[PDB]
């Protein structure tokens, strides 16, 4: 429902907390 | 209004400091609502999960802590069947001091580190207590979950 709609949103967020892992 | 020039700093925080293994930003054009992704530190029965939050703020922030809730499925002593998250800072032991960065970073430690005393899943606070083995074998089915979870 809310993570669906804001797929792309939190791929970014994702993306961003992935870093130097 | 003061929320607003606030969270904007917190914005611009994040950027210029960024934390490691965690992150947030507005929710499409409200500043009042955030999302955020934890990922599980490593060396923890956590590691590797990609955790969706979400954040939302009042117009007295940062005089009140913002609520916040997980959107992944979760299983951790400190957390509710909702989401939400038994953390002193974001409640009793709020203070104007921390942001978004800090907030996010705090969640972070807890998933390594829960308070025993603080049972908002029961279940999760046995077996932590008791079974550990079984802990960390319910704790990896929602660190699965966690990757095709948009
Ligand atoms: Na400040």
């Amino acid at each position: 429902k809310y993570r669906k709609k804001h797929k792309s949103e939190f791929q970014l967020l994702v993306d961003q907390a992935r870093k130097g892992y | 209004t003061p929320a607003r020039r606030r969270l904007m700093r917190d914005f611009k925080r994040l950027q210029e400091d960024p934390p490691v293994g965690v992150s947030g930003a507005p929710s499409e054009n409200n500043i009042m609502q955030w999302n955020a992704v934890i990922f599980g530190p490593e060396g923890t029965p956590f590691e590797d999960g990609t955790f969706k939050l979400v954040i939302e703020f009042s117009e007295e922030y940062p005089n009140k802590p913002p609520t916040v809730r997980f959107l992944s499925k979760m299983f951790h002593p400190n957390v509710y069947a909702d989401g939400s998250i038994c953390l002193d800072i974001l409640q009793n032991r709020w203070s104007p001091t921390y942001d978004v960065s800090s907030i996010l970073t705090s969640i972070q430690s807890l998933l390594d580190e829960p308070n025993p005393n603080s049972p908002a899943n029961s279940q999760a606070a046995q077996l932590y207590q008791e079974n550990k083995r079984e802990y960390e074998k319910r704790v990896s089915a929602i660190v699965e979950q966690s990757w095709n979870d948009s």
